[PDB]
């Protein structure tokens, strides 16, 4: 799931080079694929980077924190099972009930972040139903993230890249393994498209613009 | 309670 950014960059290059909003008749609806709907995405997030780090919630109700020291702590949706990731990327699986005294500080912080998100924030894509075996899938963690004047970029450990636009609340979820893109528009409508089909049928200026922006963002992730 | 730097969409 490492070399996935370069695949995503190639997929984006391909779609953007085809100038999808410049077709004779763009038939975006023909590029839709319900089978390509992602299993995981960031439904909530909090920036506390000045002192602690970034807290986030995934759509399965699991919470995670990417601390300033570049370590990660993830609490599974059961509210007891924990995953701790060191800077090197080494994973450790523990529980709140039987936790090392070494993680007491970081667990307390995660619980504050979890409680903040629950009390204050709206769940993105709350209406989406999970598939028959999705619950057994490996729970991803937040590898890296950054902010711009226009959006927040979230890079997950499973290779997926999420871009949340600030002004209009639109969101992109790029999955390189499925070569697909999920777009959540201003009306909160959730649509998943195959990138090879957007090349074939085209898309609206709105989505085409976000995809050009996404290419710039993926380039930044690769250069970092 | 100190408010965060930024956050996702707040509830209504």
């Amino acid at each position: 799931v490492d070399c996935h950014l370069s695949d995503m960059l190639q997929q984006l290059h391909s779609v953007n080079a085809s100038k999808p909003s410049e077709r004779g008749l763009v038939r975006q609806e023909e590029a839709e694929d319900p089978a390509c709907i992602p299993i995981f995405w960031v439904s909530k997030w909090v920036d506390y980077s000045d002192k602690y780090g970034l807290g986030y919630q995934l759509c399965d109700n699991s919470v995670g924190v990417l601390f300033n020291d570049s370590t990660r702590l993830i609490l599974y949706n059961d509210g007891d099972s924990l995953q701790y990731i060191e800077r090197d990327g080494t994973e450790s699986y523990l529980t709140v009930s039987s936790h090392p005294n070494s993680l007491m500080k970081k667990i307390t912080l995660l619980k504050y972040f979890r409680n903040y998100m629950s009390e204050h924030l709206l769940k993105a894509g709350a209406n989406i139903t999970p598939r028959e075996g999705d619950e057994l899938a490996r729970l991803p963690y937040l590898r890296t993230w950054f902010r711009t004047r226009s959006a927040i970029i979230l890079h997950l450990s499973n290779g997926s890249v999420q871009i949340n636009f600030f002004q209009d609340h639109t969101k992109l979820i790029l999955c390189p393994l499925m070569a697909a893109v999920t777009y959540i528009d201003e009306k909160r409508d959730f649509r998943t498209y195959r990138l090879s089909l957007l090349e074939e049928y085209g898309c609206c200026k709105e989505l085409a613009s976000r995809l050009r922006y996404a290419r710039t963002m993926v380039d930044k992730l690769l250069s970092s | 309670a100190t408010p965060p730097t930024l956050s996702s969409t707040v509830l209504i």
